[PDB]
This record gives C-alpha cells, structure tokens and sequence, in this order.
RNA sequence: UUGACAUUGUGAAGAGACAUAGUUUCUUUACUUAUUCAAUGAAGCGGAGCUGGAUCCACGUUCUAGCAUUCAAGGUCCCAUUCGGGGCUGAUCCGGGUU
RNA sequence: GCUUGUGACGGCCCGUGAAAAUCCACAGGAAGGAAUAGUUUUCAUGCCAGGUCGUACUGAUAACCGCAGCAGGUCUCCAAG
RNA sequence: GAUGGGGAAGCUCCGUUUCAAAGGCCUGAUUUUAUGCAGGCCACCAUCGAAAGGGAAUCCGGUUAAGAUUCCGGAACCUGG
C-alpha cells in the first residue's frame, strides 16, 4: 500500500461544511436551509476542527457528510424543482 | 433489496 | 543516386539539436505595459554557464506587476554585468550597460546587443560572445532606426524595437586554437550531430555529386 | 524531516531555518538604512517643490 | 482615531501591485460570442444595397404600440378554446370567426389575391430572402405594410415563437374606422417619410480608430 | 521562376465614352472589411480631459543583493451602533477594435 | 599494509558535467483561544490497520543463444598467505 | 501519444497546450417584493515511458529433502486515522 494524502480521512471526510453541502446538493442556500430544518438536520463541532478544515480556525458551519447524503434521497427536493420549473 | 440500477435509495436512515 | 546527408538532415532524427542541459530560451521580458510607458527594475541573481553556447547567461529576477509574486527571465549576459547588480528596462531607463532600452531612446553610436528585430520578438540580433550592434541614426518621422550589424550590413528597425546596453561577453573565445579531435568532439557533443565531416570528394559517385575519380 | 520535532529544523531568530544570521543582520541593516533614506528624499523632494 | 493611519497607495509604475479592474474590454469570450458581435459589426461596415438596407426602417415607438394594440384585438383562436368550440358544435348538430392572418405562404397568397387590408413584415429574418421581396410586391399590388421590429413580437400576435409576417383582412365594424386611420398613420409615417431613403446604400460606417485616424489626418491637413 | 484568370472590397483626384443633367473605362493616391503574419496573463489600445505642470510630460519608481499579497488604509454621506455593514472616492471620462 | 566509505582541498574544459514526484522551513497573520478555568496531538505514553502481483533453481566447457549436454558468445558484486 | 482543431478518396496523418465555454473554491437573512442563486476568488493541461535513475519504513538468532531481510522467537521502525 502506498503512503495515503492527509487531510481526506477522519474529521475531514466525517465533516462536511455549508458550502460544500450545497454545492453537493445543487440547489440555493433558501432551499438548503428549508430542507434542513424539514428533516432535522443539524449542525455538530468536530473535537479537532483544524483538522476537519484543513488547519484552518475560521468560523465554519459543519455537517455530518452521511446526514447531507442522505438528504439527498428526499422527495420534497424534487417537489422544490417542480415548482421552479413551473414558476 | 438488492440494487437493479446504478441510482438507489432502499431507504435507511 | 543515395540521398546525401545534406538531404538526410532536414528529416531531424539524429541530427536534433542535444538540450538536456541548456538553462532555457535567453529571451527579453515580454513587452509589456511598464516597458512601453515607464521602466521596471529587476536584479541579477546569477551568471551561469550555459551548455553548447558561447556566451554566459544572467538570470534576473523581477516583481510581476499585476500579482504577488516574482518572475525569472534569461538574459544574455553583457561584458561588465555583475550578481547584485540592478538592472532597468524600458522606454525611461537610463542608458547604462545592462539596461533594456527601445531603439528611439539612445543616441547615435550606441553599441547594443540582443536587439529586436520586430518590436516584441525578444531579441534577434548580436547574440554571440562579443558581438554587437552600433546605431547608425534615426528617421524620426518613420519611427525608424538604422543600425549595423556584426556582418556587417545596414538595416533598418522599428525604434520601439528594444536592445541590451553593451556588448555580449565571452568575447575572443575564437582566438584560441583547439589543438585536438578530441577537444572538437566535447565542443559538439554539447551541440548537434555535425561533427565529424567526411568530404564529398572522399565518397563514392552514389553517396556525393563530388565523389569518384 | 517530518519525523522530527520543530526545535530540530528551525533556530529561535527571525528567518532561523531558511537565512543564516549575517544575511538576517544585513537584511535588518538595509531595511532600515534604506528607509530612513527614503524619508530623507521625500523632505528633499518637497522642498524642492515647495520652494519651485 | 489615533489608533488609525492613513497609508496611501502607490499604484504607478513600479510600485504596488496593480488593483482589480473592470478589464470587460479584454475578454476572451468564447468564439461563438465573437462570431455573433463580428458580424454584427461586419453587417455595419460593409456597404449594404438598398434591398436589404431598407430593413432598417421601421415603424416608431408610438405607431408600433398603437399597431399592436389593434391586433391584440384579433388575436387567432387558441388551443383550448377550440375545444371548447367543436363540443359546443357536436351539440348544435358558431358565427365567423375574426383572425390575424400569419403564415409567409398565406400572407403572400392574400397579397396577390388584394384581400389584405394590412401587412406587417418582421425586419429580423434570417434567411431574409423569404421577407426581401414582400415590400415591393405589396407595392406593386397596392397593399398598405410596414416593417416592424419583432418576429418575436410578431410570434406573440400569433401565439407562436416567431412569426415572419402577420396581415389583418377583415376587421370588425367597432374597429374599422381604427384600422382606416392607422393606415393612414402609417402611410404619413412610414411609407411616404422613408420612400426617398429607402433607395439609398447603408453600411458607410468606419470603426472607432479609424473614424480617428480620418479625423486626425484631415484637421492635420486643414490646420498645421 | 515569370504571366493570366478567380479569391477581390471602399473612396478621392486626374484623363474618356450617352450630345454642357452622372452610367461606365484607365493612371495616381488613399482606406479597411476579406485575406496574411506575430504575440499575450487576449492588462492598460484609441480619443478626450473648463484634469494639472511646463507642443511635451506625468513632478508617484534609479547610492545599497531588504520589504511590497487577505474586496486598501484614509476621507465623506447613510444605517440604527452591537462583535459592523453599505454607497462615492481613493484609482477622471468615452468607444461598436485584445495588441 | 589491502579494499572500501568519507572529509577538507587542488587540477581540467570553446566539455562546467538530468528532471519530476515528495518532504521541510521561513515571511505573512485570515482567525481562534483562559480565571475558577482554557489552549497545545511538530513533547512522552496509550489504541487500530497495512491490499494486489514476483519470490524454487541455473546463470553456463551441460539449465541462456549458436539445428547439440557445441573449446564460440553473453552485464555485474565479494575476494586470504 | 489521445482530446480541441486542421489535413486526407480513405486506410489514417499532423500536433502536445494549442486555435476550446477544457473546473475547482469562498461567503450569504444580498435591505427583503413574499415558493425561481446572489456576491466573489484562483488559474494550464489526458495518458504512457527506468525490477541499474529519484524513492517512507527491519534487524539478529533459529528452522527445511527442497523456503526465508518473507516462516518461528525476540527486538524495532514507517505511514494513515
Ligand atoms: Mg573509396
Ligand atoms: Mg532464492
Ligand atoms: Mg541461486
Ligand atoms: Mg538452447
Ligand atoms: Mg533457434
Ligand atoms: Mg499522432
Ligand atoms: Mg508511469
Ligand atoms: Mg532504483
Ligand atoms: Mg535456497
Ligand atoms: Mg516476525
């Protein structure tokens, strides 16, 4: 096995932040927000966040990477183009 | 439960 | 009859120019909005040996204008250049040896090196050790400038073409003898496959118009 | 080089690790030569304005 | 603010490195964006024979709207409301239906039949041959038209996406005396204001630089 | 290598042809818009400033192997003062041509 | 003493004698961070894991090529008195 | 040696960053027009080409008919989390 890159394991890829959800989502950050608070999801401190932000100390929203994955199955994110489409 | 397609839910929370 | 190795080297394969070790292109910067207008300073850092050339190369390090960094360019060296030393380029540099200035700028008998032979190319004339251009006058109302070149023979450039102030260096490396194949062969190996030369004459009637007899 | 602890590459001085320290001292010595010649030209260049 | 200073910028050449700016005119658009802009620029500088440089004249603002507002009048039956239509004939078993006329066929059709009362050709067609013999074949046929600014605009007449031409026929009795005096409005404005200019060459336009270098040069030779 | 035709456009001035109303033919001299060459980070081109100093210039850079980066500090109107956020400037304007 | 490694030097060139992955340091300072509590995984100790393919033997007057178990050919390391 | 392009009747050929819209990142309650993404930043090229070039980290003892810095016993190190 050859020797693995930093910063991809662990709290970096448990973590995901805000604009690294939406743009995963593709949708704007209203829709984000909204479909977010329909499901619960909330956002969490890594114990290490230099470490989950590439040794940064900025002020950052994270998510759990899973819970953004997940939100992605929802059928009311369909519903949110439909509308667009028809608007 | 099985996956047919390469998209899938098969809904776990 | 067989083709003959002048008609043999335009097809490149073996007879390709050898540059695993040449330093880089010795070019100018790029004419660029501070040359036109004003001037801009960079510094030599160092003067090296370049492999197959004659001429000494001077590596010389500038500010990029429009970003944080710095930018590295390859001069040919002239005579008198030292590490440390601050050169100016552009149309309000001052005439200095070393400096880059546009053709308009210097008066007449100014001696220059490196010159270009368009506004832009980076540099076309007198590149070898020693050699040199002499400006003969100016056309003021054609923008133009006639100088002399090493052979010898008059021409006529753009005085927005630019120039090096002095002479490049390394001069009288012709001066002495080889002595030796051997010390021709190591001059060679640096440059090209030319080297040794059978004579037409020598050859057969199929290799060569000369050969036979 | 990543093996070992940071008192193991650097020096406890400004530039310690990447300049030794006579071109440290040199750059200190220019920087603030020079600036205080900076400020000499600029008082020359306004009274030679101010008084043209 | 003694905590504050006032440490300006010296952004000449040399100096600091140079600030952000709006550098739109040095864009490498795409060439497809090229493509369109240079040959917008080429249809102006090239010299255009009067057939198609008489194109550029159109109705006005005023005459347009006051044009538009007529035929949104007529506007054809659509869609749904044909439907709606043959069930309510299947139960009789309807008066004549009053139309905007579209349809470059038709619309010519009509023209050498004499039955249009008023023709309005789109000045944006591409290919233009199948519009650049409509307003000599209207005057030949003594037909009332005039060029408009909108096959777009005309597709919304004709609840389409585009529509080439559109002509009024037959009008209703609330609205003829309006249609007699837009003709006469466009034949005060259009058709006898641009008659002489129409037959005149177009595209005499140089660039920016050179209409500077003309400029220059001629004030260069009136005055030293 | 040399000539022709096609690619091939727009002016002006001078010599003709309709018998002293402007449709064409040729020389001179221009122009750019087709075509051709080259470069770039398509970055500062072209013109003008009731811009400034003296038709020209930016008086923003030349003893020295330093330094130059976080929408730019400062100035001035606001906000609703709360950890700050906006606009005009700082850094003139215009163009239908990246050079 | 022999062989080898290495240092500080000298001679030589119209010859001045590879690139890149990768690792570190500096400059900078966006920021974050304590009083009854913070910070620091470049100090120590503690926890988990490391896939795939090669690996026998000859390397030559018989394990390679030369129709062969052919006096030919075929790159290199160690090396006692 | 592909792609973008351009040659060639065509099998295919040129060329290797150009002649391309060649893709990553940050902030947001964007002064709200009521269920539609806004403000910005940074930039050059696929891939293959070395079991003698560059390169993270392992040693001793024992053991077999035939294996071994790889197994056993003991003692370490590297990398990532
Ligand atoms: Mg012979
Ligand atoms: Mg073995
Ligand atoms: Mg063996
Ligand atoms: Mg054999
Ligand atoms: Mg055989
Ligand atoms: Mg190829
Ligand atoms: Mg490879
Ligand atoms: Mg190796
Ligand atoms: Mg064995
Ligand atoms: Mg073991």
């Amino acid at each position: 096995m050859r020797i693995k890159k930093k910063n991809t394991r662990g709290n970096a890829r448990n973590f995901i932040t805000r604009s690294q959800a939406v743009r995963k989502l593709q949708v704007s950050l209203a829709d984000f927000r909204r479909l977010c608070i329909f499901k619960g999801i909330y956002p969490r401190e890594p114990r290490n966040k230099k470490k989950a932000n590439k040794g940064s100390t900025a002020p950052t929203t994270f998510y759990y990477a899973k819970d953004i994955q997940y939100l992605m199955h929802e059928p009311v994110l369909a519903k949110f183009r439909e509308h667009k489409t028809f608007a | 439960k099985k996956s047919t397609t390469s998209w899938s839910t098969a809904s776990v929370r | 009859g067989r083709v003959i190795r002048n008609q043999r080297k335009g097809a490149g394969s073996i007879f390709t120019s050898h540059t695993r070790l040449r330093q880089g292109a010795a070019k100018l910067r790029t004419l660029d909005y501070a040359e036109r207008h004003g001037y801009i300073r960079g510094i030599v850092k160092q003067i090296v040996h370049d492999s197959g050339r004659g001429a000494p190369l001077a590596k010389v390090v500038f500010r990029d204008p429009y970003k944080y960094r710095l930018r590295e360019e390859i001069f040919i060296a002239n005579e008198g250049v030292h590490t440390g030393q601050f050169i100016y380029a552009g149309k309000k540099a001052s005439l200095n040896v070393g400096n880059v200035l546009p053709l308009g700028s210097v008066p007449e008998g100014t001696i220059v090196s490196n010159v270009e032979e368009k506004p832009g190319d980076r540099g076309a004339l007198a590149r070898a050790s020693g050699n040199y251009v002499i400006i003969i006058g100016h056309n003021p109302d054609e923008n133009k400038t006639r100088v002399r070149l090493p052979s010898g023979a008059k021409k006529v450039i753009s005085s927005d073409a630019r120039g090096v102030i002095g002479v490049i260096a390394g001069g009288g490396r012709v001066d002495k003898p080889l002595l030796k194949a051997g010390r021709a062969f190591h001059k060679y190996r640096l440059k090209r496959n030319s080297w040794p030369k059978t004579r037409g004459v020598a050859m057969n009637p199929v290799d060569h118009p000369h050969g036979g007899g | 080089y990543a093996t070992v602890s940071k008192t193991h590459k650097t020096v406890s001085r400004a530039y310690g690790g990447s300049r030794c320290a006579n071109c440290v001292k040199e750059r200190i010595i220019r920087a603030f030569l020079i600036e205080e010649q900076k400020i000499v030209k600029k008082v020359v260049k306004e009274q030679t304005e101010a008084a043209k | 603010n003694p905590l504050t200073h006032s440490t300006p910028k010296n952004f000449g050449i040399g100096q600091a490195v140079q600030p952000k700016r709006n550098l739109s005119r040095y864009v490498k658009w795409p060439e497809y964006v090229r493509v369109q802009r240079q040959k917008k620029i080429l249809s102006i500088r090239l010299k255009v024979p009067p057939t198609i440089a008489q194109f550029q004249y159109t109705l006005d603002r005023n005459t347009a709207a006051e044009t538009f507002k007529l035929f949104n009048k007529y506007r054809p039956e659509t869609a749904a409301e044909k439907k709606e239509r043959l069930t309510k004939e299947a139960a009789a078993v309807s008066p004549k239906p009053y139309a905007v006329k579209y349809g470059l066929n038709h619309v010519v059709a009509l023209i050498e039949n004499k039955k249009a009362k008023l023709v309005l050709i789109a000045n944006d067609v591409d290919p233009i041959e199948l519009v650049v013999f409509l307003p000599a074949l209207c005057k030949k046929m003594g037909v009332p038209y005039a060029i408009v600014k909108g096959k777009a605009r005309l597709g919304t007449l004709v609840n389409q996406k585009t529509s080439a031409v559109a002509a009024l026929t037959e009008v209703r009795a609330e609205d003829e005396a309006a249609l007699a005096k837009l003709v006469s409005t466009i034949d005060a404005n259009f058709a006898d204001k641009y008659d002489e200019v129409k037959k005149h060459w177009g595209g005499g336009i140089l660039g920016n630089k050179a209409q500077a270098k003309m400029d220059k040069r001629a004030k260069n030779s009136d005055s030293a």
